[PDB]
RNA sequence: UAAGAA
RNA sequence: CUAGAGUAGCGAAACGGAUUCGAUACCCGUGUAGUUCUAGUAGUAAACUAUGAAUACAAUUAUUUAUAAUAUAUAUAUAAAUAAUAAAUGAAAAUGAAAGUAUUCCACCUGAAGAGUACGUUAGCAAUAAUGAAACUCAAAACAAUAGACGGUUACAG
């Protein structure tokens, strides 16, 4: 699948995702923040090519349904900012990539 | 979003709309005292056949 | 209300002329507010396309310009404001003719003056049933006023191969209605006025397919 | 209150078996109309024969004499005239059933009401 | 079903393909679909007005706009239960179309049965290419039944020609029965100066149901010999 | 009214999930002001004043006598096969109501969970009321007005 | 009280249809002027 | 638009009904309007409703009452009889005037089963047709009853039934006799009634 | 700035 | 259970007859208490929909059910219930207008066993009911589903 990312580093914002019974917090991270999750989604995100993530696993901790899971929150729990800009007729900024030019 | 949500009732329109609500209490009494009274005629005209003595 | 409405529609932004009485006829508020928001519209990378329409939809799409207050700017003096109406009216055309995003103008009804001058200079130019297509300014004292002396000469596809039959419409004002309209290429497309709501969906719907670039 | 009874008179009498069921409905009229009461109807059903033998007291029989009376009474009256006709042996069965007046003042009895006469003035027309 | 995603975005899974390099080669399909986009909202429409007999549906009347006297007598003077609940459902429930023609259809049947014996073809040969003037009911193109009877009806109505729909459908009938009359004259006597002229027929209508009754009555006696023997013994 | 707000939020969530292209809301002060910074921010297609009926074609004025009837029907957007309104929930619930200081809006917005509120999200309104006008956080950081925080909507 | 309702009602829309002789009934005795119309009309009977 | 097409399309043009397709009561007229297909469109299951019929059906008429259930099917009957009842009274040549000079639901005149006007004489090679001669079957012993072009009518002998009758029994039906209709009026139900007699 | 394992 | 009536049938207990290696059981016979009524005490049940109450909302179909029409026909509209579902939820079974989307208030749970036990208290004529521990021991214990095996399990064939 194509995972959307943003920076190609990051999630887009963050993702309270339920895939049976695991229940997924991920929160995007700074550049430089490792990859700060449980071990499948480590994997997962070494992968696809995300640096950058915090997050928690709650209630089942299955490593099958963690590691299906997530990719369900990636592709499914995630708009990109040109998605929310076009389908809302807003411009959505990066505060920090304008502060640098 | 100018347009106030709620312009309050007049006092002229107060007074037609508590006429209209008189009336209709009126009438529905009224109605029921009409077919009252037409039931007790209609007793009225069946009572010779009502054994009282 | 206000003379012009601005909408959205999930990609493209809808001009709604907003003077039923009088027949969307265009004044220099009305220009001003559309060219200003062209303006605006120009620069957004969320806009794909510019829809111009009217809500009195069956009637009028834009029955000519406001000339009225042209003519009472002059029997007081008043001068300068005529030249801003004017200013603006043609600032719009010009904006409207060099956009460089789609404009789909629905000329749903009477088209005439100022109508034509929103309508014929975007390649995208509806006619329905209701078009009623004229340019009546001979008879008031006045010329073709909208860019018309500059698109009917190469947009009009028959006996035009010396501006002739531009010539004939400029000078009788003849009323060309419906699918004789298309047929001359007044207008570009020929729409039932039933299908331009669904149309209006549909327009606010295609996106270029990659790469975003409306332009 | 309007009331329907349906009294089964016993007929011992054989060559004038109505006999008893005229002076049972004398009895129960006098003392509906002398308590304040009202009588509408006293329809004679015929003589007919019971179900079963049935047993009043003691004594078997076979057949009666079918009466109905329509009596406007109060309930306590309504009561003793139940009363006396429970205890009284010439009758061997006994149901007094409401016919309820919230609609009309005027209402026939059950049988007249399932021809199809609604009220005792459609009974007279 | 879930509204499935799949189908309409295969142009976005198919490009990530290929900007991957996962696919080498574009697909023949790639272009024209990116050049003619999917429909993908798939909701649901709301619709304000019956196509058929012009009711507007989505209108609440208001208690201004009833200020006389109801059939009762009563005024209305604040909204009834019914007024207050939201009504959105009749906004997305499709509406039932209704023709007056449909009332007119079901009485000319109900008073001409004979007139459903007579066959009809469902199968249209193209609506575009009718041009009737119900000016008269004979039309090139068309049969004479009910249709004709309730088309005209409906002309001498639109004209006001008469005023009540009554009167257009009787004088519609009188001129379905002048033309069903000449039709069954002209097919008697058609028949009838084909035999003075040497016409053979072969089976006639009444000669084909007595050999179908035959062929019917046959198996019959077979049927009936047989059970009769069997209750026998 | 928070209980009716939280409704409408929930209401809203239920359309977007059939994907009803128009629906309804109770009329008052507070719903039409959260439906017009919806319609603002580019939420609702269309906000419109009408009946139980359906939306009002012509300017119906609002009077006692016809109060208890009237609503306020949005038009809900979708693209590219998702609802632009996907989760529309409150903060500030009914039993506990969540007032914040300009700083702590501010901290909000810039990623710090304040009182377990999760910080604002990159495509996220956040409302907040003051005044009885609602209005967008990021608005009220800019005008320096400590306020409600009211819903979040994405 | 019928006939008062139905009489103020029919005055009220006639009225407010004609809009010449309303002016000259409000100069008369002496968007509001709706209201102050229903109101003169509704003291006239 | 596409309402007024619909409204005047030939589906629209077959009226409402839902009686029963199988009625065993007694049949005075046609309940159901029979449907009629090219040999052309059969070829194809096109019969212009809305799905196609079955292939089993050879016949190139119907009757129906529903173009699609919920059981996914169309409530139909291959069956176009009421015509050959129709045009063999038209072949009897017997007339049966409501015809010439709020709604009114019975039946007028005869209800389209015949249009023929009551006084003409059949030429033919003999001679003018004094009375008509038709093939019938008598039914049973009871005026008799007779089956006679799809019509049921009453039987009157000149003197007596002939030996045939009662040797034959209830088999009766199995031979053909011929019959002269006498007459053939309607009554308030919509039956015609033919007296006819057997020769 | 929130990781789990047997 | 306490009093007072009643007690035909049924029937704890008890006494016998069978059956059985044994019968303390199933089966059979007599049959007390109880089952019945009146006045009370007691306040527990798989007292179950194993599903607290209220509010707003969400896609369909089919049945009834009850009103309101309109002329049996409108396969008539508006409600409730029932049945099958979409979506949603869920460990699944499944729920399905709630086991969905939300809001409010209350009750309750926190490994098995010890234990609904002990002790205390309150109430009750009593039986008991309510409230309700801890030590000790263990890495168990449970739910749904899966595939088998088995059944003094069904039906169909050969
Ligand atoms: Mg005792
Ligand atoms: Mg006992
Ligand atoms: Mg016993
Ligand atoms: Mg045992
Ligand atoms: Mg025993
Ligand atoms: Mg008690
Ligand atoms: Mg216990
Ligand atoms: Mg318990
Ligand atoms: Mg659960
Ligand atoms: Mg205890």
């Amino acid at each position: 699948k194509e995972i959307p990312r943003y920076e190609n580093r990051t999630i887009y914002g963050d993702i309270d995702f339920r895939y049976h019974g695991v229940k997924l917090h991920l929160r995007s991270a700074k550049p430089g923040f490792g990859l700060r999750v449980n071990h499948v989604i480590f994997e997962i995100c070494e992968c696809a090519g995300i640096k950058d993530l915090s997050g928690k696993v709650y209630k089942s901790r299955n490593d099958m349904n963690i590691a299906k899971g997530t990719i369900e929150a990636f592709t499914k729990a995630q708009k990109t900012l040109d998605e929310v800009a076009l389908g809302r007729g807003k411009k959505l900024v990066d505060v920090r990539k304008v502060y640098y030019s | 979003m100018s347009q106030p949500l709620l312009r309050n009732r007049s006092p002229e329109e107060s007074e037609l709309l508590k006429l209209k609500r008189n009336y209709n209490r009126s009438l529905l009494n009224f109605q029921a005292h009409k077919k009252k009274l037409n039931e007790l005629l209609n007793l009225y005209h069946v009572a010779n056949e009502f054994i009282v003595t | 209300a206000p003379p012009v409405l601005f909408t959205v529609q999930d990609t493209a932004r809808v001009i709604t002329l907003n003077r039923p009485k009088k027949l969307n006829a265009l004044n220099a508020e009305m220009s001003e507010s559309m060219f200003k928001t062209l303006n605006e519209y120009a620069k957004s990378d969320t806009t794909n396309l510019v829809i111009l329409k009217s809500s009195n939809r069956p009637r009028s799409f834009c029955a000519g310009g406001d000339v009225a207050t042209v003519a009472i700017f002059n029997f007081n003096k008043e001068f300068a404001k005529s030249i801003k109406f004017f200013t603006d009216e043609y600032s719009l055309n010009f904006q409207i003719a060099t956009y460089l995003k789609p404009i789909v103008t629905f000329m749903d009804g009477i088209t005439m003056g100022g109508g034509v001058g929103l309508s014929i200079h975007t390649p995208f130019r509806i006619a329905t049933e209701n078009t009623k297509w004229a340019m009546p300014e001979m008879d008031i004292g006045f010329f073709p006023d909208v860019g018309s002396t500059f698109a009917l000469p190469r947009i009009v596809t028959l006996a035009n191969s010396n501006s002739q039959m531009a010539l004939y419409l400029c000078l009788t004002g003849e009323v060309v209605t419906g699918a004789d309209a298309y047929m001359l290429g007044l207008a570009s497309h020929y729409v039932s006025s039933e299908n331009l709501d669904a149309l209006q969906k549909r327009l606010g719907e295609i996106s270029p397919p990659f790469n975003n670039d409306p332009q | 209150m309007l009331y329907e009874l349906i009294g089964l008179v016993r007929i011992t009498n054989s060559n004038a078996p109505k006999l008893e069921a005229k002076e049972l409905s004398s009895t129960i009229g006098k003392l509906i109309i002398q308590n304040r009461g009202v009588v509408r109807d006293i329809v004679p059903m015929g003589i007919r024969y019971l179900p079963k033998i049935m047993k009043k007291d003691q004594e078997k029989h076979f057949r009666a004499y079918h009466f109905l009376m329509l009596f406007d009474s109060s309930a306590a009256v309504q009561s003793e005239i139940l009363r006396t006709l429970k205890k009284d042996p010439r009758v061997i069965r006994s149901s007094i059933v409401k016919v309820d007046l919230d609609k009309q003042l005027d209402r026939a009895s059950s049988l007249h009401r399932s021809l199809g006469k609604k009220s005792i003035l459609e009974l007279v027309n | 079903m879930k509204i499935q995603t799949n189908a309409v975005n295969v142009l976005q899974r198919t490009s990530a393909y290929l900007k991957s390099g996962l696919l080498k080669e574009t697909p023949a399909w790639y272009n024209v679909v990116a050049s003619i986009p999917p429909s993908t909202k798939f909701t649901r429409e709301p619709r304000f007005k019956n196509p058929s007999n012009g009711h507007i549906i989505g209108k609440l009347v208001d208690v201004t706009e009833q200020p006389h006297a109801n059939n009762k007598g009563l005024y209305k003077t604040r909204p009834n239960s019914s007024d207050k609940r939201v009504g959105v459902k009749r906004l997305y429930r499709p509406p039932k179309l209704t023709y007056v023609e449909d009332r007119l259809r079901s009485l000319f049947y109900k008073q001409h049965p004979w007139e459903l014996s007579r066959p009809k073809i469902l199968v249209e040969n193209e609506i575009g290419d009718e041009n009737y003037d119900w000016s008269h009911m004979l039309q090139i193109g068309r049969p004479l039944d009910g249709e004709s009877v309730i088309q005209r009806t409906m002309y001498l109505i639109k004209t006001k020609q008469y005023g009540d729909m009554v009167e257009a459908y009787d004088h519609a009938r009188y001129e379905f029965y002048a033309l069903r009359m000449q039709e069954e004259t002209e097919q008697q006597v058609a028949l009838e100066e084909a035999e003075m002229f040497g016409s053979l027929f072969g089976v006639s209508a009444i000669e084909h149901g007595i050999q179908k009754e035959q062929e019917v009555l046959d198996v019959w006696e077979k049927k009936v010999v047989e059970e009769t023997e069997l209750m026998a013994a | 009214s928070l209980v009716k707000l939280a409704n409408t939020c929930a209401h809203l969530q239920n359309c977007s999930k059939v994907r009803v292209a128009l629906t309804s809301i109770p009329y008052t002060k507070l719903q039409l002001q959260f439906a017009y910074n919806l319609y603002q921010q580019g939420f609702l297609s269309s906000l419109q004043k009408g009946s139980t009926m359906g939306p009002d074609k012509d300017f119906v004025e609002v009077t006692p006598d016809n109060i208890s009837t009237r609503r306020l029907w949005v038009g809900l957007k979708y693209r590219d096969n998702k609802p632009v309104l996907s989760s529309c929930k409150l903060i500030s619930k009914p039993n506990s109501r969540i007032h914040l200081p300009m700083e702590d809006m501010k901290k909000l917005c810039s990623g710090v969970t304040i009182r377990n509120i999760k910080p604002l999200q990159p495509g996220e309104l956040i409302l907040v009321r003051a005044h009885n006008n609602i209005m967008d956080i990021n608005e009220a950081i800019s005008k320096k007005l400590d306020g409600e925080v009211l819903c979040r909507v994405k | 009280q019928r006939s008062l309702i139905d009489r103020i009602q029919t005055r009220l829309s006639e009225l407010l249809s004609n809009d010449l002789k309303c002016d000259q009934f409000l100069k008369d005795h002496g968007n509001i002027k709706k209201n102050l119309l229903r109101k003169h009309v509704m003291m006239d009977m | 638009t596409l309402a007024e097409l619909l409204g005047r399309s030939r589906i629209a043009q077959v009226a409402n009904n839902h009686k029963p397709l199988t009625y065993t009561g007694k049949k005075f007229h046609p309940t159901h309007q029979i449907i009629e297909t090219k040999p052309s469109t059969l070829y194809r299951q096109e019969w212009g409703l809305k799905s196609a019929i079955p292939s089993k059906i050879k016949s190139r008429y119907l009757v129906y009452n529903d173009l699609d259930t919920l059981e996914r099917i169309t409530t139909f009957e291959p069956r176009g009889g009421t015509q050959w009842n129709r045009l063999r009274f038209q072949e009897m040549g017997v007339p049966i005037n409501p015809f010439f000079k709020k709604f009114n639901t019975e039946i007028i005149g005869t209800g389209g089963l015949s249009y023929s006007l009551p006084g003409k004489l059949k030429n033919s090679p003999n001679g003018v047709i004094q009375r008509t001669v038709v093939p019938g079957r008598i039914l049973n012993v009871v005026k008799w009853l007779a089956a006679i072009g799809g019509f049921v009518a009453d039987v009157v002998f000149f003197q007596s039934p002939p030996s045939s009758f009662n040797s034959m029994g209830d088999f009766i039906r199995m031979k053909t006799f011929l019959f002269e209709i006498l007459e053939a009026s309607m009554e308030k139900n919509g039956s015609v009634s033919m007296h006819a007699r057997l020769l």
